[PDB]
């Protein structure tokens, strides 16, 4: 749906949660 | 446990 | 959730609680995928070896919650169910293959800071993200420790876990695995811990796409043996694999 997956209190405010970087790290790091 | 009710 | 932490407020605004009306009971988790549709595990609704067969009138959904037991005034929304739809090839007799159900709400729910739908994956997303070692996130108000091990969280729990390769999942259990499932969690030699548990079923396994910054639901908490055991892994319903069923139901029965 058009606006799915963007969280009003995080993505929509350019704020990151405490552990989301851990996910991204897993996708990039060796 | 115990759930708080609405309202 | 075992060995996770407290969620931040609004961290998982698609989290849904399935709640039994009478007697009052948290049954399982669920996820919000549009204003009228909630996704969950079929075994939460139908599991005849334990005499479980809930109808629409037996249940409510509670959306926008953080506290497990408090009534969150002006934050949570309570919705009734119009209709439950269970995968016609859900196999409760053997291995919970296709352990997937949709519930249509009676009325659309209004979105808010605390309530907001998760994306379902398209083929490119599933292919990019469904790789061994890549991590997703699992949320739920299920047990804090293995069942019998004796318990419940005060607030919603969150753990991040890596996808595990098929041969490792397959060799981990004598339950027959299918391509409609995947497993996640740390190997013994990786040191770190974490697992979903009883009462977490139906909650989402989500991954954040670096292509568009959106959260996608890749998995549904489905089953496991104990929780957080060395050499065991939690199993999840493979959502992209069942997406054609999901779409079929929404197309026919939506508004
Ligand atoms: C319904 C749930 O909340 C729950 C999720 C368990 C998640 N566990 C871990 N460690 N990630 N699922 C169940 O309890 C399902 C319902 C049927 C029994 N079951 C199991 O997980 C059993 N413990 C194992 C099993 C038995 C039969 C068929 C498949 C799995
Ligand atoms: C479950 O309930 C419905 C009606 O409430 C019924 O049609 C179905 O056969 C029931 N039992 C089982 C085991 O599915
Ligand atoms: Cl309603
Ligand atoms: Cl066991
Ligand atoms: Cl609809
Ligand atoms: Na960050
Ligand atoms: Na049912
Ligand atoms: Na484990």
């Amino acid at each position: 749906e058009a606006d799915c997956g963007l969280r009003p209190l995080f993505e929509k405010k350019s704020l990151e949660d405490k552990t989301e970087r851990e996910l991204l790290e897993s996708y990039i790091d060796g | 446990e115990i759930f708080e009710p609405p309202e | 959730i075992v060995e996770g932490s407290d969620a931040e407020i609004g961290m998982s605004p698609w989290q849904v609680m399935l709640f039994r009306k009478s007697p009052q009971e948290l049954l399982c988790g669920a996820s919000l995928i549009s204003d009228r549709w909630v996704l969950t595990a079929a075994h939460c609704l139908l599991y005849p070896p334990w005499d479980k067969n809930f109808t629409e009138n037996d249940l409510l959904v509670r959306i926008g919650k953080h506290s497990r037991t408090r009534y969150e005034r002006n934050i949570e929304k309570i919705s009734m169910l119009e209709k439950i739809y269970i995968h016609p090839r859900y196999n409760w007799r053997e291995n919970l293959d296709r352990d997937i159900a949709l519930m249509k709400l009676k009325k659309p729910v209004a979105f808010s800071d605390y309530i907001h739908p998760v994306c379902l994956p398209d083929r490119e997303t599933a292919a990019s993200l469904l790789q061994a070692g890549y991590k997703g996130r699992v949320t739920g108000w299920g047990n804090l420790k293995e069942t019998w091990t004796a318990g419940q969280p005060s607030v919603l729990q969150v753990v991040n876990l890596p996808i595990v390769e098929r041969p490792v999942c397959k060799d981990s259990t004598r339950i027959r695995i299918t391509d409609n499932m995947f497993c996640a969690g740390y190997k013994p030699d990786e040191g770190k811990r974490g697992d979903a548990c009883e009462g977490d079923s139906g909650g989402p396994f989500v991954m954040k796409s670096p292509f568009n910054n959106r959260w996608y639901q890749m998995g549904i908490v489905s089953w496991g043996e104990g929780c957080d055991r060395d050499g065991k892994y939690g199993f999840y319903t493979h959502v992209f694999r069942l997406k054609k069923w999901i779409q079929k139901v929404i197309d026919q029965f939506g508004e």
